[PDB]
This record gives structure tokens, C-alpha cells and sequence, in this order.
């Protein structure tokens, strides 16, 4: 078990500097503290912990390949703290922030120390997990690596003040693993018995072995999703659409965990998963690519078996060396860019002639189809719902309420390679996993063979037993205000070109990126739970750069104005996300209420697309603009006085937006008229009637007329 | 093969579906238009030859006061050393205008003008109409509310589309589309949808494109060859297999109204280095009649 | 062999007109682009439909007329009846006079309790407005022309003494048909001795 050995090693490299923070190098401190405990004594994992560095380096150890995997990872005050990753994004225009995070975090920008006291506590911590919980085995890394990330993410991987403190000790020990694993791959593939004279020996074969392409770019991306999805139909498409989603979560979760171990790879090598696309780093071993290629044929037939047309997945990769990873020559961009359009080159040419042939070559019509989805080439059983739509419902009632997702050999909703999802609590993943092997359990959110998985599962109705029972038709239950369901798409700009050319060039390498992944996959994963904090909104997707939330109208405008808020302050203020926001009724098809949100939301990305659309075409406002100049300015004021009226001013209110509506000046006249009989303030007849006369403050005077209006309704 | 141009303008919005009654589609495939003009010819008492073995169509492209909107190539485009996000632009773009298509084909068109082709396009408005069934209120029951999804065209925009064939088919395509004016293409015809008024015409500026040789071939129509040009034509090919659905409209198919066989076919645009004689598939699963699924290939040569 | 027979005429709005379908209190239904008041098809024929099935009385004629969906008996629609909308004329005279082409209608619900008046709002159209209708008539048989003519008739003169949308029997929606042409734009059928009203 020489590669789990070079893996407890890679990702406990480090380990030393928690220590040495804690008051020689950190690699002899490292091998003092992992001498403390026995399992982790072996002679790989010391080895790499004490000897990675070129001074302190059996010419066949592992050592070799940490010190050099560190090398390519990584590319002096104690108490620095981990600065944000975002001082560096979009720096050559928005300029370089001083973002720091205190010991989910947000950066505060304030001057701030890490204590020696609060790294005592890291290092108690560690003690009493690596002999209570912790052990040494080739099943018992994905805790490991669990425990690392729930530990070390917030702390700094380096505290040299030199140069910018952006990756965390988890992310380069994640990354430093993941080269290792890589590494060792490459070197038994081409059977390479002595490490020393192969790497360390003269430092031109270091120099020469940076130039070999060792490694593998992968990307992974599944299309059909919206269709999947959105595109059903049914009065109990609302109670589904949630176990859609976490279905095609699952399943790209449960596609990545294949394809690593057929690699016999940890997930330390999966860069980034989320929004149905998967960036990994694979060794460039013949065996790698073999594996790859049997891989992509077998998910393509599985996936035209299960699905036929309505989900694919495509998988590219392009071989890479370690100066790419470590941008030495500025090819580091170039890399992801060719991955990216060897990705879309695969998603172009979809299918062979053989599986088009058999596409067209049909026996019997549809006759019975499902409700949802309308889907007939599938057995209809009774109710008249599909195999997986009926699977699908079933996922739902057990969703809601069990934390525990177990793909084993029997299930409610199918996965590649004859297995099946279905959700349980502990009792029932344990029963799962000890009647049947290569059975596998993911925990949703649980803090640390359990794989845990990061997914926004915020429901509004479920923390209610009355209102659990109508999932999401319980927002319209209301006592004032119109009973419509609001539907919010956000999507961040230019989140590509961030990563391509927002971060500067003396700043590209792996373990950068790995971070600003990180990041923004736990700000979509975590963080929207907490921010949705008390509101009545159903979180369908959020994940990747993408989000869709449905629930209450105004309490989705409220709260996408406060995810605008914390995604300013979560990014440091570089980077923007467009949204669509639509107003529909109940019973509203909820595929026209997609694509309506979608149109409203590409409306948004338009020009300087730092826009939100709201309920039509007419009403595209900026962040500040809608906060302020329309709710904060127009419709705050106007409600105050007209809630001393008797009917709350429903008439006047519906006259108002008549007047507004036509653009005569004689009208001009009549709306003056009838706001001086309105029999309120001076000062607001005199605000409402230069509100009108502007433009570009008309619109917002309609739409807070208009919100008005929606707020006192029946 | 005489190509000629046939402009639709629509009087009322229509309801043109994808899977729902609700969805509004602005256009419809080749597969639409043909079985609505062989509904038309059986209508009228004519021979189905022509249509079955010499009419050649493209799909039902957009047109507004300025321009004609081709479908766009499915064509490997190149973008700037950092503007990753910019291909979108690309992803997003449907249709593009004669006079900037070769300019596409090329390369020489930006994510910005590419935004700007995506937004110059100004062919309607699409709505849903919200109506009600009162049939079971009669009978001590409720009303049943449903949605059309309609689309309304702009008063100088349509649906035009290229035919190709010789002349006594040309001819037949003329009555047929002037009874297809008034019977109707899309969704709710008999409910107050899909009335248009066509007008056939030549087109040069169309001859232009279509005489252009090029190593590139793009489909202008849902196609699919049969097995043996399948064989060799799929090579290097860039293209979006559609899944081509519905029941059988028909009064005479069968006793209840039943589906016809799953299709699959090309999209337009998609782009192939061989160029495929598609032909008229049967979706008919034991009926009365056998249901007609066009996916011939009508061509657009260019140079990538 | 196959006909098919236009009819084009106006419906004049003899008392204010609410098919429903910014904020507005019981709007009516609108054209979306010019946001036009109109005439939904399915509304005149759901109507007529109706109104046949109340005389004649599903029956076989209603079936020819108006199509059915019933298993076996799969009888096509002989009417297709398309949406009237806001004639170009009456456009006009509502742009002069500066009069709107929609008006609000204030009503009160006293209730038999505490006899106290909840107000509504409904939006109809003008009096004064007219639509342009456009109706065609598929011959799929020859013979029954006459009986489909004497019956759409029936219908026509049902409706005029009837409404068209909303609620008529508080005095909405009352129309008047105008048949300003009937011929037979396909086929050879000779709809000179046919009318309609
Ligand atoms: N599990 C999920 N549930 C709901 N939405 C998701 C989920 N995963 C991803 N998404 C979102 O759904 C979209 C995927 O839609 P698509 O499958 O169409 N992929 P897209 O890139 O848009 O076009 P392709 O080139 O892949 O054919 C993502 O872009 C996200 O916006
Ligand atoms: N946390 C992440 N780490 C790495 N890649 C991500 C992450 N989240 C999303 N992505 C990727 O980010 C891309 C977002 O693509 P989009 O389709 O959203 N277009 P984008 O580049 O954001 O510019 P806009 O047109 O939206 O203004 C996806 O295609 C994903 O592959
Ligand atoms: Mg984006
Ligand atoms: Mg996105």
C-alpha cells in the first residue's frame, strides 16, 4: 500500500505548520506531532511529512514525489491571517483588495492577527482526532481528506508575507495529494525504480521532469439538465422538482466517484464538481486514458438506455506538464481554455451512427405516456407515470426528511452500473451498507465511508408540519398581498473569463484556481441556506455560478436583494451576478415559469449585465437602483401614507398607474389633479409628480405602484 | 430544381408547440409544414408524388422589415485569447442575416456583434392565453381552466421558407399553400390560431447563397440520412439531434387519438462535409395510413 | 371537390365588452404586442357552442361545427373562427374624441348579512368599439352546407340576443354581427345564396 501511504503523507505534509504557528522546520515538527500517534508512524508517511523540502532531501521513497508535488503545488509572520482569495481576482481593473479572513467566514478588510491560542486549539483538536477518530487504511483517506477540509480551510497554507497568502493550507494540501497521486501514477507506468536519480538527483532532471506532460485536465459536463428538469408537467411538478435536481446531483456526484475509482484516485484529485460539470486531474498513464475512454462509453450507453436524448455526458481532457499547472511559461489559461473547447468539440458530435440507428429504429408507437415529462417509449404504469418519474416521487416524502443518500444495488431511482439511489437515515445507510458491498452513502451538509456532499436544501415548508403537506403551493396561503409564487434566476458574470484572465498572470497556477473554485462552491452550496434565513422560498439548484429559488414573490425580491448583498461581500466586490425575477400565479405551468425566469434572467446579462429583471421585459433595474430608488425611495413612503386610508388606496393606486400608463400632457394635468385630491402629503404629490415628469424615474415610480398595488391585494 | 421563396405573414398569433400546449414556439420544422401541406393535398383531392418525391423545403425561418434569418452554422468559431465567457454569445445565437452569414462562416464575426445579430432579430412577441372549459358546468361540475402558448409576429416580420423542385411541383406547392392560408398551420387552428397569408415569389438574393460552393456543407431543414449515407456522411459532422414527437392528427389513423413512433433527426444548421439525401420516413405503427415524417436535406454550401 | 368559405364582418359592442384573461383590476384580454383589446376566438365559439347545444338540445350537428375529440367518432372542426380584433376604423374614431379604447366599471355586492357594499373593479370595452371578425367555413361535405349555414344562423341570432363574455346578465357584453362578406375563397362552392343574420 505504497500510494495510500503517498496519500497520508501528501496530505498531512504540512501538518508541521499548525504546529510550529502553535509555538526546527515545520518538517521536523510535522514528523514529531505524526510520531505521537501510531498508525500514522508508517515509514511513507513520515518520510514525506519530514523530507519534502530540497535541504532536508532510500532512492525508492515517497519523499521524492511529495517534495516535488509540493513543489508544483505551491508554484514570515506566524499570526498572518488566510487572505481572500478575490484581492487578486479581476486586480488589473477593480484593483488589488486587502480582504482577510478572522479565525462559513466572510473577509472584513480589517487589520487582524491569528492568535497562538486559537492555533493551540487547532492543534488539541488534531490530537484528539487523529487517536479518537482517525485511522490509517486505504477506505479510511475520505474521512481524512473530510477532516482536513473541515479543519484547515481557513487556515493559510503559507505565512510568508513576500508574496500573497491566497490558498489555505487545505486547498494546497488537497492539491500537493492530488500531484502526488498523479505523480506516483506516472512513475509506475513507466517503471521507474529509483525516485532519486529519476527527480532529485541533479536538478536538471527536476527541471526535465517539470517539462514532461505528467498530467491529465479533465471535464466533465452533463447536458439535457434544464429539459430534465424543468420541462414537466402535472399538478405535482412543484413537489418534484427538487427531487429532479437532487437526483442529477447525485448522479454527477456518483459519476465522479466512478470514474475515480476506476483510477484507484481520492477525490483530492476532483478539482471542482457542481452545476452538472466536473474539472478533475487524472495521471497521464496509458492506464488513465484507457480508463477514461471506457468510462465515457459506458456512462453514453447507460445514459442512452436510462434516458435516450434527454441527458448526455461529455468528457474531455487534454494532457498537461507540471510548468502548465504552474504557469512558468504563461500556458496555464491556455490549458483550460483548449479543455473548454475540447469539451464543446465533444458535445457537438454527440452520438456515433450505430446509437443514431438505433434511435431511429422504433417498433411501437408511444400509445400511454407519462404525466411528467411526456415520456412514452418508457413502460407507462399505472397513474400513468414513468419508471423514473414514479422513482422520483418516491425520492420526495423520504428527501424532506432523511440526510442520508445510499447508492447501493437496490433503490428507488437508477444509477450507472446496475445501482440505485434512495435516501435514508443512519439506521437505514448502515442496513444498506451491511447487507450488500460496494454499497456507498453520501451525508448532506453533515460536518465531519461516508462521502459528504455540500447541497442547498433549504425548505421552507418542511420546518412546518401543517404546511409540509403542499410543498411549495403553500406561499400562496396568505392573509394580505396577491397569492403568486415568485421565481428568481441568478447567474455571476463572466465567471469564466474570471478564471481565465480575472486572475493576473504572475498569480495562475492549480492551486489558486482550486481555491476560487472552493470558494465559490461553498458560498453556493452553504451559504444560500443561511443568508434564505427565514423566508418563504423553495432552493430547487444552487451550485456552480447558477441559482433557482421559488417561493413567496416579495419574499423572493427581499431576499435575492440580500443575496446581492452578501455576494458583494462575499466576492470583495469583484464579481457580479445577473438575475431574472418572474410573478406567476399557482398551477402556472412551471416549464413556462423556467423559461420565463430564464428570459427575464438573459434580459439581465445585457451590457454592463449587473441587471435584475423583474416580472416583464420594461422593468430591468440596476442592484442599487431597485433597492434604493424604488423601494427604499418610491414605494416605502407611498405605503406609509397610504395605509391610513380606508381602502388602503387600491382605486387611487389603480387610477395612478392609468394616468402613468398614457403619456399625454393634458394627462399630465389629470394625474396632477387627482394627486392633489389624493388628500396626502404636499411634499409627496410634489415628489410623485417630478417622479413622473423624469424619465427613467417613471419606470420605477410604475413598478413601486405596481408593488404596492400587488402588496394590498386579495 | 427551381428555388422559390414563400413569405408568411401572420394575421392572428399562433400556437406553435414543442411538448405542451403551452409552450410558444416562433417557428416550425420542415416536418410541420409537410405534413400540414400533405393534410392540405389529401384536403384536396391531389396527387402525393410531388410532395413525396421531388419537394424539397428548408424549416420555417424568421424574416423581419430589414433582413432574412438563417439558422446558424454549427461551426467550430474561435474567440479572443481570454474571453472565455464570450462564446455564449455564440450559444445563444439562433439566427443570423443573409448579408452577415458568409461573415460568420468565416470568423469574422465578434461576441459583440454576435450579441447584436441575437438582439437585432425582431420577430414577435410570445404570450400564453389563459382559457377556461364551462362543458361541466352543465353537468353539476367546474370549470377547467387551461394555457395556448401564442406567438404574435411584428406588423412587418414572418415565417419565410425556400421550396425546391421542379415545375408542375412548384405549381402544387402554390395551391397548396393558398389553402394553407386559410386552413392554417400550428396549434389551435379551428380556436382563432395560425391564420397567415403567403406570398411565393423568386429569390435572388437567396440564388446568391445557394450557388455558393464551399467545403462546408449546413442543413437548412430537420434531416437524417438512411443507413448507408449515414455510413459516411457523419464524419467531422457538427450537429443537435432533435426528437421529433406528437400524436396523429388525422380522422381516419385509428379509432382514438394515438402517437406516432419516436423520430430523431438533424437540426438546421448543423454541419457536414458530406452532403445526405434524406428522405420520407414512416412513424406509422399499424395504421390505417401511413404517417409521413419528412427529413430530407435541403443544402447550403459554404466555406469555413 | 374542397371549399372553404370566408367570412369577414364586424361585431359592434352594443354594451360594454369583459373577456378576462400593469395592474389592473379585472383586465380584459389584449393583443400583446399592440395591447389592443380582442375577441378571443375559443371565447365566440365556446359561446356559439353553447348556444346551439341550448337549442338544438354531444348532438351530431354540434360535432360537424365545432369538431369533437371523441373516441371512434373523430369528426373534424367545420368552423375555424379566428380572434377579432380591434377594428382599424374604430381605432380611429376612439384616437379622435381622445376617448379610450377601455373603460372601468365600478360595481358594489351588498351583502344579505350586515348589508354593507363591497366594491369591484372590472375593466370592459367601449361601447363605441368595433372588431374585426373573420370566420371560415371548411366544406367537408357538400350536403349539409345548408343545415351548417341554418345553424350557425341560430347560433348568430342566439348570440346577438345573448352576451359574449363575462357578466352578461348584469348587462355585459351585449353584440351585434355585421356580415360584411361571405365568399368562398377555396374550392367551387357558390356561397352567393348562402348568409348569415
Ligand atoms: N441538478 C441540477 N438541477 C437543476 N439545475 C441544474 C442542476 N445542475 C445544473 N443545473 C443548471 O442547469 C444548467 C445545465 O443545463 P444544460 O444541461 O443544458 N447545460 P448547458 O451548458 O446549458 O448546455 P450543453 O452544452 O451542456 O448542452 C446549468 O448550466 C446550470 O444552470
Ligand atoms: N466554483 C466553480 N469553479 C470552477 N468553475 C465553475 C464554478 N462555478 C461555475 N463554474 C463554471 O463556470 C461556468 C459558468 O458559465 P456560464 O454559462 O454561467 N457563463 P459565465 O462565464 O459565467 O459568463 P455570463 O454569460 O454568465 O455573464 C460553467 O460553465 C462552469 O463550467
Ligand atoms: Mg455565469
Ligand atoms: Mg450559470
Amino acid at each position: 500500500n505504497k500510494k495510500l501511504e503517498l496519500m497520508y503523507g501528501s496530505l498531512l505534509h504540512d501538518i508541521g505548520k499548525i504546529v510550529y504557528r502553535s509555538n526546527g522546520t515545520h518538517s521536523k515538527i510535522g514528523s514529531q506531532f505524526l510520531n505521537k500517534f501510531k498508525p500514522f508512524q508508517l515509514s511513507g508517511i513520515v518520510d514525506s511529512v519530514s523530507y519534502h523540502h530540497y535541504k532536508e532531501l532510500l532512492d525508492d521513497s515517497v519523499a521524492y514525489i511529495t517534495y516535488i508535488a509540493d513543489n508544483i503545488a505551491s508554484g514570515f509572520d506566524k499570526r498572518a491571517p488566510l487572505a481572500s482569495i478575490f484581492n487578486v481576482v479581476n486586480s488589473e481593473t477593480k484593483g488589488l483588495a486587502n480582504y482577510t479572513y478572522s479565525f462559513y467566514r466572510y473577509p472584513t478588510d480589517a487589520k487582524k492577527e491569528y492568535t497562538s491560542s486559537q492555533y493551540a486549539a487547532l492543534v488539541n483538536k488534531m490530537t484528539d482526532d487523529l487517536s479518537n477518530k482517525l485511522k490509517v487504511g486505504p477506505d479510511s483517506f475520505s474521512s481524512l481528506l473530510q477532516w482536513t477540509e473541515s479543519l484547515w480551510s481557513y487556515i493559510p497554507s503559507s505565512t510568508d508575507t513576500n508574496q500573497v497568502m491566497d490558498v489555505s493550507l487545505y486547498d494546497h494540501s488537497k492539491i500537493t495529494c492530488a500531484i502526488a497521486s498523479c505523480i506516483y501514477d506516472y512513475l509506475t507506468e513507466m517503471n521507474c525504480v529509483n525516485y532519486r536519480k529519476e527527480l532529485f538527483s541533479p536538478y536538471e532532471k527536476t527541471k526535465q521532469f517539470y517539462q514532461e506532460d505528467v498530467f491529465l485536465l479533465v471535464s466533465l459536463d452533463m447536458s439535457g439538465i434544464q429539459d430534465f428538469i424543468y420541462n414537466i408537467s402535472g399538478s405535482k411538478a412543484l413537489k418534484s422538482l427538487r427531487s429532479r435536481s437532487f437526483y442529477l446531483e447525485t448522479m454527477l456526484e456518483s459519476l465522479v466517484d466512478d470514474l475515480l475509482s476506476d483510477l484507484e484516485l481520492s477525490r483530492a484529485n476532483l478539482l471542482y464538481t457542481g452545476g452538472g460539470h466536473a474539472y478533475l486531474l487524472l495521471p497521464n498513464t496509458e492506464r488513465a486514458r484507457d480508463v477514461l475512454a471506457s468510462f465515457e462509453g459506458e456512462m453514453k450507453e447507460w445514459f442512452i438506455k436510462i434516458f435516450k436524448t434527454d441527458l448526455s455526458v461529455a468528457i474531455a481532457y487534454k494532457a498537461c506538464t507540471g510548468e502548465d499547472l504552474m504557469n512558468s511559461n504563461g500556458t496555464y489559461s491556455d490549458l483550460w481554455q483548449t479543455v473548454s473547447r475540447k469539451l464543446s468539440d465533444k458535445k457537438a458530435h454527440k452520438y456515433s451512427l450505430n446509437e443514431i440507428k438505433l434511435f431511429n429504429s422504433t417498433i411501437h408507437a408511444g400509445t400511454q405516456e407519462c404525466k411528467e415529462c411526456l415520456r412514452s417509449d418508457i413502460d407507462i404504469s399505472e397513474d400513468s407515470l414513468c419508471k423514473i418519474c414514479e422513482g422520483i416521487i418516491a425520492i420526495s416524502n423520504d428527501l424532506r426528511d432523511y440526510s442520508f443518500f445510499v447508492v447501493s444495488p437496490e433503490g428507488k431511482v437508477p444509477l450507472p452500473r446496475n445501482r440505485y439511489l434512495s435516501v435514508e437515515n443512519q439506521d437505514g445507510a448502515e442496513r444498506k451498507i451491511k447487507m450488500n458491498k460496494e454499497t456507498r452513502i453520501y451525508s448532506k451538509n453533515q460536518p465531519f465511508l461516508v462521502t459528504n456532499l455540500w447541497m442547498c436544501d433549504y425548505d421552507f415548508s418542511t420546518l412546518n408540519p401543517e404546511t409540509k403537506k403542499q410543498g411549495i403551493a403553500s406561499y400562496v396561503n396568505r392573509e394580505v398581498g396577491i397569492p403568486r409564487l415568485g421565481v428568481l434566476r441568478a447567474d455571476i458574470d463572466n465567471l469564466g473569463t474570471t478564471f481565465i484572465k480575472g486572475i493576473p498572470e504572475q498569480y495562475r497556477s492549480i492551486s489558486r484556481t482550486a481555491t476560487l473554485s472552493r470558494q465559490l462552491s461553498m458560498f453556493f452550496k452553504f451559504e444560500l441556506s443561511n443568508i434564505l434565513k427565514g423566508a418563504r422560498i423553495s432552493v430547487i439548484y444552487s451550485g456552480g455560478d447558477d441559482l433557482f429559488l421559488i417561493g413567496a414573490w416579495d419574499d423572493v425580491i427581499s431576499k435575492a436583494l440580500v443575496l446581492r448583498k452578501a455576494f458583494t461581500r462575499f466576492s470583495a466586490g469583484k464579481l457580479t451576478f445577473s438575475a431574472g425575477i418572474g410573478m406567476y400565479p399557482v398551477k402556472y405551468p412551471i416549464s413556462k415559469m423556467a423559461s420565463e425566469t430564464g428570459v427575464l434572467e438573459d434580459l439581465a446579462k445585457r451590457g454592463e449585465k449587473n441587471q435584475v429583471a423583474l416580472w416583464n421585459d420594461s422593468k430591468v433595474f440596476g442592484w442599487s437602483q431597485l433597492e434604493e430608488q424604488i423601494l427604499k425611495e418610491k414605494m416605502i413612503p407611498l405605503q406609509e401614507a397610504l395605509t391610513n386610508s380606508q381602502e388602503h388606496g387600491k382605486s387611487f393606486l389603480y387610477k395612478m398607474l392609468e394616468l402613468l400608463r398614457n403619456e399625454d400632457q393634458i394627462n399630465i394635468a389629470r394625474l396632477a389633479y387627482l394627486l392633489a385630491r389624493s388628500s396626502l402629503s404636499e411634499e409627496l404629490t410634489q415628489s410623485i409628480f417630478a417622479w413622473s415628469q423624469n424619465k427613467q424615474q417613471k419606470v420605477e415610480l410604475i413598478t413601486a405602484i405596481e408593488y404596492l398595488v400587488y402588496q394590498i391585494r386579495e | 430544381l427551381v428555388v422559390k421563396l414563400v413569405k408568411l405573414t401572420f394575421k392572428s398569433p399562433v400556437h406553435f408547440g414543442m411538448k405542451r400546449l403551452s409552450d410558444s414556439n416562433h417557428t416550425i420544422a420542415a416536418d410541420t409544414l409537410f405534413s400540414a401541406l400533405i393534410i392540405e393535398a389529401l384536403q384536396q383531392q391531389l396527387e402525393l408524388s410531388h410532395l413525396l418525391n421531388n419537394l424539397v423545403i428548408t424549416d420555417l425561418f424568421p424574416y423581419n422589415k430589414t433582413s432574412y434569418f438563417l439558422p446558424k452554422p454549427l461551426i467550430r468559431i474561435e474567440g479572443k485569447k481570454g474571453d472565455e465567457s464570450g462564446y455564449k454569445a455564440f450559444k445563444k445565437l439562433t439566427y443570423i442575416p443573409v448579408e452577415n452569414y458568409s461573415e460568420y462562416l468565416r470568423g469574422e464575426i465578434d461576441s459583440l456583434e454576435a450579441s447584436k445579430i441575437a438582439e437585432s432579430l425582431n420577430l414577435g412577441k410570445a404570450s400564453l392565453s389563459t382559457k377556461v372549459s364551462l362543458q361541466a358546468v352543465d353537468h353539476n361540475g367546474e370549470s377547467e381552466p387551461y394555457s395556448v402558448g401564442n406567438f404574435t409576429f411584428y406588423p412587418e416580420s414572418g415565417l419565410y421558407f425556400l421550396a425546391k423542385g421542379n415545375a408542375d411541383t412548384i405549381g402544387q406547392l402554390e395551391i397548396l399553400m393558398h389553402a394553407l392560408q386559410y386552413s392554417g398551420i400550428g396549434g389551435k387552428r379551428s380556436a382563432g390560431y395560425g391564420q397567415f397569408r403567403c406570398t411565393i415569389e423568386d429569390s435572388g438574393k437567396f440564388d446568391s447563397l445557394l450557388s455558393q460552393t464551399g467545403n462546408i456543407a449546413i442543413l437548412l431543414s430537420s434531416a437524417m440520412a438512411s443507413d448507408e449515407e449515414l455510413v459516411d456522411c457523419l464524419e467531422d459532422a457538427r450537429y443537435l439531434l432533435k426528437k421529433r414527437t406528437g400524436f396523429v392528427q388525422s380522422k381516419t389513423y385509428a379509432d382514438q387519438l394515438v402517437k406516432k413512433k419516436d423520430f430523431y433527426a438533424f437540426s438546421a444548421g448543423s454541419t457536414f462535409y458530406q452532403k445526405f439525401n434524406g428522405k420520407i420516413f414512416d412513424v406509422s405503427d399499424n395504421g390505417r395510413h401511413s404517417v409521413y415524417r419528412y427529413a430530407k436535406a435541403f443544402w447550403l454550401e459554404g466555406k469555413i | 371537390m374542397y371549399s372553404k368559405i370566408r367570412i369577414v364582418g364586424k361585431i359592434d359592442v352594443l354594451t360594454g365588452l369583459h373577456i378576462g384573461g400593469g395592474a389592473i383590476a379585472s383586465p380584459v384580454v389584449r393583443d400583446p404586442y399592440s395591447r389592443l383589446p380582442i375577441i378571443p376566438g375559443s371565447s365566440i365559439k365556446g359561446k356559439m357552442r353553447s348556444l346551439l347545444a341550448k337549442h338544438i338540445g354531444d348532438a351530431p350537428e354540434i360535432l360537424r361545427l365545432f369538431g369533437s375529440s371523441q373516441k371512434g367518432a373523430i369528426q373534424s372542426s367545420r368552423l375555424q373562427i379566428s380572434d377579432a380584433f380591434f377594428s382599424k376604423a374604430s381605432q380611429e374614431e376612439f384616437d379622435k374624441k381622445d376617448l379610450a379604447y377601455t373603460e372601468t366599471k365600478f360595481e358594489n355586492t351588498i351583502s344579505r348579512l350586515t348589508a354593507v357594499a363591497n366594491p369591484r373593479q372590472i375593466e370592459r370595452v367601449t361601447r363605441g368599439a368595433s372588431f374585426d371578425f373573420h370566420i371560415i367555413y371548411n366544406v367537408e361535405n357538400i350536403n349539409e352546407v345548408m343545415a351548417d349555414f341554418e345553424n350557425i344562423k341560430t347560433a348568430i341570432h342566439l348570440l346577438e340576443n345573448d352576451y359574449l363574455g363575462g357578466g352578461g346578465t348584469r348587462g355585459n357584453g351585449r353584440i351585434r354581427f355585421v356580415i360584411d362578406s361571405i365568399d368562398t375563397v377555396v374550392g367551387d362552392f357558390d356561397s352567393s345564396n348562402l348568409s348569415i343574420k
